[PDB]
RNA sequence: CGUGAGGGAAAGGUGAAAAGAACCCCGGGAGGGGAGUGAAAUAGAGCCUGAAACCGUGGGCUUACAAGCAGUCACGGCCCC
RNA sequence: GAAUGCCGGCAUGAGUAACGAUAAAGAGGGUGAGAAUCCCUCUCGCCGUAAGCCCAAGGGUUCCUACGCAAUGGUCGUCAG
RNA sequence: CGAUGUCGGCUCGUCGCAUCCUGGGGCUGAAGAAGGUCCCAAGGGUUGGGCUGUUCGCCCAUUAAAGCGGCACGCGAGCUGGGUUCAGAACGUCGUGAGACAGUUCGGUCUCUAUCCGCCACGGGCGCAGGAGGCUUGAGGGGGGCUCUUCCUAGUACGAGAGGACCGGAAGGGACGCACCUCUGGUUUCCCAGCUGUCCCUCCAGGGGCAUAAGCUGGGUAGCCAUGUGCGGAAGGGAUAACCGCUGAAAGCAUCUAAGCGGGAAGCCCGCCCCAAGAUGAGGCCUCCCACGGCAGCCGGUAAGGACCCGGGAAGACCACCCGGUGGAUGGGCCGGGGGUGUAAGCGCCGCGAGGCGUUGAGCCGACCGGUCCCAAUCGUCCGAGGUCU
């Protein structure tokens, strides 16, 4: 049973999984717009938004939780210099995701977008 | 109760 | 007989004479009658109620009709009582005073397809001594060219709970009609949220 | 509807708000009404709160005292009408929140682990300073 | 177990009642909006990049 | 939470040190004992010049579990063991003294004795 | 295939003549559709004839309250000559 | 018409079991008719008395480069022993 | 004999009744209590251990009781593999020997994939003469069915005494069943913290990977749970069994019977809980659509309504079911509460230092209860009556 079990398992075991919602974080806060399956993507947007919302904090202790995740100095200055203060006023939903038409070739699987809000 | 055995138990080919 | 719709909301316990006594609160009333069912016209006797108000944004045609003909809003449950004709409009928790014993009907919670062992109790098989992937197994099912067939209603794995349940002659541990609450003594079927009946009991 | 809100609401008559607050770690006597037949009177029990579970009107707490040669745990409901009063003896500094490793520790080895919380004991006095 | 197998050959009937189920059901498309090509409703046009009126894809 | 296999501590001056449980008489077929409840032992360890000696087979009520036993009123109270006082068939203590605190509820089922002889009662 | 002595297959046929299909069209190709050759191309090279099991497309009759070695005898309905 | 006959062909089981260690993946860029699978970059994970390196057997062009994707590759393939 | 796998155990039952217990009886060498013996009764129940491969049997501790049999000595395409039918080895015994022994001893390959019937669940199709949305009747099925102790009547009836009731009434149990998670108690794969080794970021401080598919350790929400909690067995009505009678002839008496009428079981029918109109015998009630265009038929657009698609769901393998789809709180964010963890980082002060103190119940924070249109359920499409005949 899996009543009101919060959480895709998504076939992977528990730090794999971690991996990779941390990575395609990296990715989406990199590029503003990355391509995944349906699942991965409805699965990043709150992991993801979590990370926007400490850098709308900006202080110290926030900057040191998003590394626990991004690892990477740089990545988030982008995010606190540049990519947070776009969402001063918003009150959180800062990830959007939107299906593509076609699946994968090779497997069928259902493709959409990831993007940062504007 | 405790009959005998009528079949020999399976060996393998 | 006398009985009200409801939705079962939650569990707590209360005390009573320096007794911790388990209670599942339900909200039971208000339910307006909205058809009688009469010996003339339907060859038995009932009451139809109503529960729960709708936007009407969401109620068709055939169902607006029914409703319209009663002179009663868009409700979102309809269901009856049996043998029940309350001489009002409208049916609330205050046809239940503290003390009396009730019959609770709800919607018990769907294991899903489940095995012999959840299920049906089975002892399963033995965990070491030789066990061969029959640790949750149910054994044999039958006999061997004498019927040389398997039973009607041999319990066997297959789908759990989500079906119909009544637990009977629960105390009535307070009533508090200004809030349409029901205090029941225990346990009542299904999850918080669901949809439950209230019957008077028919134990004696 | 609010399902949340009704059982507070249920549960709101029962509730006690006249019990000082304490923490795992600390030393308390509870003073509970018990029956024996056919009266019934006050049974004190002092002991250290190993427990602490939360759940609002429903919170319970677990306190250990050793009795006559035998351990004794018991629970007790936060909001019980049989607890008659609660006093603090003694404010101690835990650093978990539950404390059940001291079932397998000396009265020697609890009272290194548990120090007195001084802070705490100084808010008590610095409290019960009333105009 | 002792490797159960099929007793009889399954019949040419047989085999196609099982099929009675097999048949694909068509892809649901609806037009869009913009350029009226046909494409699955909630997804991102493929021809034109239109959704939810805006612009959001190059095609 | 006592069942047949179940070592029991005897809290009295019997002689008898330990008791290994191999009845439940609660029964034709109780799974388990608690306080109050009698049960069927064996004497499995003792003291040299006791009433009671290694060998014998006697009855003891209980009179303390580790499993945290429930009361109406909403509390629980458990013990560091499983401990037991040695009786004859009318209920009564075979011993003079006996050590430890007991559980209340021994009063409520007619062992008035072994709660009086009790130094504490929790 | 076997270390080896040794074991040991399957596999023929366009047409009289290559006249073996320029060129165009869809296609990445394969393949096909026209054009063309031929007495003949369902003789087009996966080529004489092209049976059967087997798979499919179209049509007629029929089938979702019925009991079977599947036929047979009777009667009626529908479709065809 | 039967020899658990012989040779071949085609069925049934069936769109089923399986696709060969549970060390593990994600994204962006490129190529191309076609990309989960080829190239590049970044992120992640696995071996490290090895899952790295060097000999000898044995194998025999498998090495390097261009041009290919019918078959071989347990999927795909623009890649490849 | 071109194979019907063979003891015992485990699992899962089901049936018989020559009945072990519980229920109802008659006789007793039945005072009471407790037995004996036969009759009616198969509804339910029929415990845990020691020994042996054992079935069986003895034994211990209990019990209302610890029933006997059938189902291929029920059940190895369900498990086991201790016994017994292979090959090894040994003892006693027999045989010159090779070897052999209802004599013993130690060891010894038990086969992933279910076609059909049957079984447990779940759908798709068509039908139920108009098409539709709801709510229902219950033919007929299934489930359940157990029982003990103590107290009161009453130390009364009965007995010399010991002992000790019928009837009626009240409380508390064991085992089982169904649901449930407030409490008790579990788990809670990343919800929090502590710790080691190593590599890394960025030197410090602070952190990340790996040590399992959580490195280890202490805790732990919702969920799913039992050891935890509620509740069930009935009551009651009806007809009966053995058995007891009323009235009563044949047969002036007698006779429960031949006319007729009573009483009488845990058993039977109903009652309780669940399934159920494919109940093709396809039921009923409330409401909605409606008289379309072209030659009981056909094609075509529609009506009430449905489906597709989408956000989801204590619903779920897929399917189905249920809720929602911007005139919206469905999920994701965000915010507040709950809850867990147990006082973050940074800084200041103290100590040579490990540390300690304050800021601070801090910081972090799944699911729980709500709020909030910030994100996404955009936009739409396709089916879908015209009602046959007496
Ligand atoms: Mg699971
Ligand atoms: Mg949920
Ligand atoms: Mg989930
Ligand atoms: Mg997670
Ligand atoms: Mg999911
Ligand atoms: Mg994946
Ligand atoms: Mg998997
Ligand atoms: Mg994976
Ligand atoms: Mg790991
Ligand atoms: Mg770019
Ligand atoms: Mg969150
Ligand atoms: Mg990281
Ligand atoms: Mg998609
Ligand atoms: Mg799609
Ligand atoms: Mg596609
Ligand atoms: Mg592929
Ligand atoms: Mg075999
Ligand atoms: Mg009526
Ligand atoms: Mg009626
Ligand atoms: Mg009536
Ligand atoms: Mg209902
Ligand atoms: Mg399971
Ligand atoms: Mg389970
Ligand atoms: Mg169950
Ligand atoms: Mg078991
Ligand atoms: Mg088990
Ligand atoms: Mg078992
Ligand atoms: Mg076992
Ligand atoms: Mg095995
Ligand atoms: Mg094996
Ligand atoms: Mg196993
Ligand atoms: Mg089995
Ligand atoms: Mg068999
Ligand atoms: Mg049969
Ligand atoms: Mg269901
Ligand atoms: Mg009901
Ligand atoms: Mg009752
Ligand atoms: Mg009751
Ligand atoms: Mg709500
Ligand atoms: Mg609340
Ligand atoms: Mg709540
Ligand atoms: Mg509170
Ligand atoms: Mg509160
Ligand atoms: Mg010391
Ligand atoms: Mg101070
Ligand atoms: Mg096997
Ligand atoms: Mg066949
Ligand atoms: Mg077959
Ligand atoms: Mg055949
Ligand atoms: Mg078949
Ligand atoms: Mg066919
Ligand atoms: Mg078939
Ligand atoms: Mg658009
Ligand atoms: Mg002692
Ligand atoms: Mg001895
Ligand atoms: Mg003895
Ligand atoms: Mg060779
Ligand atoms: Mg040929
Ligand atoms: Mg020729
Ligand atoms: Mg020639
Ligand atoms: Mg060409
Ligand atoms: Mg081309
Ligand atoms: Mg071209
Ligand atoms: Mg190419
Ligand atoms: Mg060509
Ligand atoms: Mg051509
Ligand atoms: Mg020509
Ligand atoms: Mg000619
Ligand atoms: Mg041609
Ligand atoms: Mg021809
Ligand atoms: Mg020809
Ligand atoms: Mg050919
Ligand atoms: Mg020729
Ligand atoms: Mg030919
Ligand atoms: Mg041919
Ligand atoms: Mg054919
Ligand atoms: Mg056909
Ligand atoms: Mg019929
Ligand atoms: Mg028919
Ligand atoms: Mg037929
Ligand atoms: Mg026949
Ligand atoms: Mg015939
Ligand atoms: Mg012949
Ligand atoms: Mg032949
Ligand atoms: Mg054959
Ligand atoms: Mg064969
Ligand atoms: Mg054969
Ligand atoms: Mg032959
Ligand atoms: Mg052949
Ligand atoms: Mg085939
Ligand atoms: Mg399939
Ligand atoms: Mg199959
Ligand atoms: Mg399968
Ligand atoms: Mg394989
Ligand atoms: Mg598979
Ligand atoms: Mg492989
Ligand atoms: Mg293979
Ligand atoms: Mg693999
Ligand atoms: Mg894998
Ligand atoms: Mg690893
Ligand atoms: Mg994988
Ligand atoms: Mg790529
Ligand atoms: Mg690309
Ligand atoms: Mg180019
Ligand atoms: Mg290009
Ligand atoms: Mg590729
Ligand atoms: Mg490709
Ligand atoms: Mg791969
Ligand atoms: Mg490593
Ligand atoms: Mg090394
Ligand atoms: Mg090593
Ligand atoms: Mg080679
Ligand atoms: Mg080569
Ligand atoms: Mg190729
Ligand atoms: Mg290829
Ligand atoms: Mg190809
Ligand atoms: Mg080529
Ligand atoms: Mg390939
Ligand atoms: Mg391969
Ligand atoms: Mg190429
Ligand atoms: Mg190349
Ligand atoms: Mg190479
Ligand atoms: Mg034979
Ligand atoms: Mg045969
Ligand atoms: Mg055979
Ligand atoms: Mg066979
Ligand atoms: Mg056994
Ligand atoms: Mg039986
Ligand atoms: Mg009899
Ligand atoms: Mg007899
Ligand atoms: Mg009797
Ligand atoms: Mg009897
Ligand atoms: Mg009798
Ligand atoms: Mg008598
Ligand atoms: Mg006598
Ligand atoms: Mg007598
Ligand atoms: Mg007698
Ligand atoms: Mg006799
Ligand atoms: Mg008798
Ligand atoms: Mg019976
Ligand atoms: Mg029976
Ligand atoms: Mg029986
Ligand atoms: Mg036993
Ligand atoms: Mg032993
Ligand atoms: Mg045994
Ligand atoms: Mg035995
Ligand atoms: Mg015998
Ligand atoms: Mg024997
Ligand atoms: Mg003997
Ligand atoms: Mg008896
Ligand atoms: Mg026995
Ligand atoms: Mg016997
Ligand atoms: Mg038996
Ligand atoms: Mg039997
Ligand atoms: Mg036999
Ligand atoms: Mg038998
Ligand atoms: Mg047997
Ligand atoms: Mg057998
Ligand atoms: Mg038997
Ligand atoms: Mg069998
Ligand atoms: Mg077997
Ligand atoms: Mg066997
Ligand atoms: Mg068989
Ligand atoms: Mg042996
Ligand atoms: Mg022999
Ligand atoms: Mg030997
Ligand atoms: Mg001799
Ligand atoms: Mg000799
Ligand atoms: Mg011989
Ligand atoms: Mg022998
Ligand atoms: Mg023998
Ligand atoms: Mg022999
Ligand atoms: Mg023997
Ligand atoms: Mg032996
Ligand atoms: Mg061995
Ligand atoms: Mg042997
Ligand atoms: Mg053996
Ligand atoms: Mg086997
Ligand atoms: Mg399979
Ligand atoms: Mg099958
Ligand atoms: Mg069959
Ligand atoms: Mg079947
Ligand atoms: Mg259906
Ligand atoms: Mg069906
Ligand atoms: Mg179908
Ligand atoms: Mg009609
Ligand atoms: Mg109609
Ligand atoms: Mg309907
Ligand atoms: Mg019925
Ligand atoms: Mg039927
Ligand atoms: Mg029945
Ligand atoms: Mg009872
Ligand atoms: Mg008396
Ligand atoms: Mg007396
Ligand atoms: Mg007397
Ligand atoms: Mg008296
Ligand atoms: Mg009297
Ligand atoms: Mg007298
Ligand atoms: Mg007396
Ligand atoms: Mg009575
Ligand atoms: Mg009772
Ligand atoms: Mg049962
Ligand atoms: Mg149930
Ligand atoms: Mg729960
Ligand atoms: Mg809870
Ligand atoms: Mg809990
Ligand atoms: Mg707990
Ligand atoms: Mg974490
Ligand atoms: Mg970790
Ligand atoms: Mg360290
Ligand atoms: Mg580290
Ligand atoms: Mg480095
Ligand atoms: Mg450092
Ligand atoms: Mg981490
Ligand atoms: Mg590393
Ligand atoms: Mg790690
Ligand atoms: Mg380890
Ligand atoms: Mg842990
Ligand atoms: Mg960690
Ligand atoms: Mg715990
Ligand atoms: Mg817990
Ligand atoms: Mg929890
Ligand atoms: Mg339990
Ligand atoms: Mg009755
Ligand atoms: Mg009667
Ligand atoms: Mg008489
Ligand atoms: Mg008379
Ligand atoms: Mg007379
Ligand atoms: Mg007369
Ligand atoms: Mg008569
Ligand atoms: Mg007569
Ligand atoms: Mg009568
Ligand atoms: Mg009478
Ligand atoms: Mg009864
Ligand atoms: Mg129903
Ligand atoms: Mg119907
Ligand atoms: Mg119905
Ligand atoms: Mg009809
Ligand atoms: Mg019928
Ligand atoms: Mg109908
Ligand atoms: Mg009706
Ligand atoms: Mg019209
Ligand atoms: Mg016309
Ligand atoms: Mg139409
Ligand atoms: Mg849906
Ligand atoms: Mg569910
Ligand atoms: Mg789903
Ligand atoms: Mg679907
Ligand atoms: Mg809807
Ligand atoms: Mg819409
Ligand atoms: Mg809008
Ligand atoms: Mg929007
Ligand atoms: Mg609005
Ligand atoms: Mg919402
Ligand atoms: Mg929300
Ligand atoms: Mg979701
Ligand atoms: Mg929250
Ligand atoms: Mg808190
Ligand atoms: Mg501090
Ligand atoms: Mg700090
Ligand atoms: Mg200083
Ligand atoms: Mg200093
Ligand atoms: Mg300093
Ligand atoms: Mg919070
Ligand atoms: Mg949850
Ligand atoms: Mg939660
Ligand atoms: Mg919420
Ligand atoms: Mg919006
Ligand atoms: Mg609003
Ligand atoms: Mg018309
Ligand atoms: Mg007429
Ligand atoms: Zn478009």
């Amino acid at each position: 049973m899996r009543h009101l079990k919060s959480g895709r398992k998504l076939n992977r075991h528990s730090s794999h999984r971690l991996a990779l919602y941390r990575n395609q974080a990296k990715s989406l806060l990199t590029h503003g717009r990355i391509t995944t399956t349906v699942p991965k993507a409805k699965e990043l947007r709150g992991f993801v938004d979590h990370l926007i919302h400490l850098a709308k904090r900006g202080d110290l202790h926030a900057r040191r939780l998003v590394l626990r995740d991004l690892q990477d100095v740089k990545l988030v200055r982008k995010l606190f210099d540049e990519i947070a203060p776009r969402y001063r006023d918003r009150q959180g939903g800062y990830t959007r995701v939107l299906k593509l038409a076609e699946r994968r070739r090779g497997d069928g699987a259902p493709l959409a977008l990831v993007e940062l809000v504007e | 109760v405790d009959k005998p055995p009528y079949l020999p138990r399976p060996r393998p080919p | 007989m006398k009985g009200i719709l409801g939705v079962k909301v939650g569990m707590t316990r209360i005390f009573r004479d320096d007794r911790a006594v388990p209670v599942t609160v339900i909200l039971a009333g208000p339910c307006p009658v909205v058809q009688r069912r009469t010996p003339e016209k339907d060859g038995y006797t009932a009451v139809q109620l109503g529960f729960l108000p709708q936007n009407p944004k969401r109620v068709n045609r055939p169902l607006k009709g029914h409703f319209a003909k009663a002179g009663v809003e868009p409700v979102r449950i309809l269901r009856e009582i049996r043998d029940f004709n309350p001489e009002g409009d409208t049916v609330t928790v205050e046809i239940f005073k503290p003390g009396e014993r009730v019959d609770v009907t709800g919607t018990s919670k769907g294991r899903g397809f489940a095995g012999v062992m959840k299920r049906w109790n089975f002892a399963g098989g033995p965990d070491s001594h030789g066990a061969h992937k029959i640790h949750r197994h149910p054994g044999s099912i039958g006999n061997r060219k004498t019927p040389g067939r398997v039973y009607k209603g041999k319990k066997m794995a297959g789908h759990y709970g989500a079906e119909r349940v009544t637990v009977m002659n629960l105390e009535v541990v307070d009533v508090i009609p200004e809030e349409n609450l029901l205090l029941v003594k225990g346990a009542v079927p299904g999850p918080n949220g669901g949809l439950v009946i209230v019957r008077e009991t028919k134990k004696a | 509807m609010n399902r949340g809100a009704l059982i507070k609401l249920v549960e709101s008559r029962y509730v006690r708000t006249d019990l000082p607050e304490f923490r795992p770690g600390d030393t308390v006597r509870v003073s509970y009404k018990v029956k024996e037949g056919n009266r019934t009177r006050i049974q004190d029990f002092e002991g250290i709160v190993i427990r602490i579970r939360r759940n609002g009107f429903n919170t319970t707490f677990t306190v250990r005292k050793v009795s006559y040669g035998v351990g004794v745990e018991r629970i007790f409901p936060l909001h019980s009408p049989l607890i008659q009063k609660i006093d603090i003896v003694q404010r101690g500094r835990a650093r978990r929140a539950k404390l059940y490793f001291i079932r397998n520790l000396s009265d020697r080895e609890i009272r290194r682990k548990l120090r007195a919380d001084r802070k705490r004991i100084d808010q008590d006095r610095a409290a019960e300073r009333a105009a | 177990a002792k490797h159960p197998v099929p007793k009889k050959k399954t019949s040419k009937a047989r085999r196609d009642a099982r099929r009675s189920h097999h048949a694909l059901t068509p892809p649901t498309l609806v037009p869009c909006p913009e350029c009226k090509a046909m494409k699955p409703p909630h997804t991102v046009c493929p021809e034109c990049g239109y959704y939810a009126g805006r612009k959001v894809l190059e095609v | 939470m006592i069942q047949p296999q179940t070592y029991l501590e005897v809290a009295d001056n019997t002689g008898a040190r330990k008791i290994m449980c191999i009845r439940v008489l609660k029964g034709s077929n109780a799974k388990y004992a608690t306080v109050g409840d009698v049960i069927v032992a064996s004497v499995k360890e003792a003291i040299p010049r006791g009433a009671v000696k290694e060998g014998d087979v006697v009855k003891a009520v209980v009179v303390r579990t580790k499993k945290e036993i429930k009361r109406p009123d909403g509390s629980a109270i458990r013990f560091d063991d499983n401990a037991a006082v040695i009786i004859n068939n009318q209920l009564e203590p075979r011993g003079t003294r006996v050590f430890g605190p007991v559980a209340r509820e021994l009063r409520e089922k007619g062992f008035m004795k072994i709660v009086s002889l009790a130094p504490e009662v929790l």
